[PDB]
């Protein structure tokens, strides 16, 4: 999930854009 | 500003800025 990829580990623009609509 | 640990409201704020008019879904699981 987003928390594991961006909060407990360092986020990235690629990862954020995975969750855009 | 996206290459860091983003938690809670900080993460939701980053999604809001990045996704813009596309919107986003936030699923903390």
């Amino acid at each position: 999930g987003i928390v594991e990829q961006c909060c407990t580990s360092i986020c990235s623009l690629y990862q954020l854009e995975n969750y855009c609509g | 500003f996206v290459n860091q640990h983003l938690c809670g409201s900080h993460l939701v704020e980053a999604l809001y800025l990045v996704c813009g008019e596309r919107g986003f879904f936030y699923t903390p699981k």
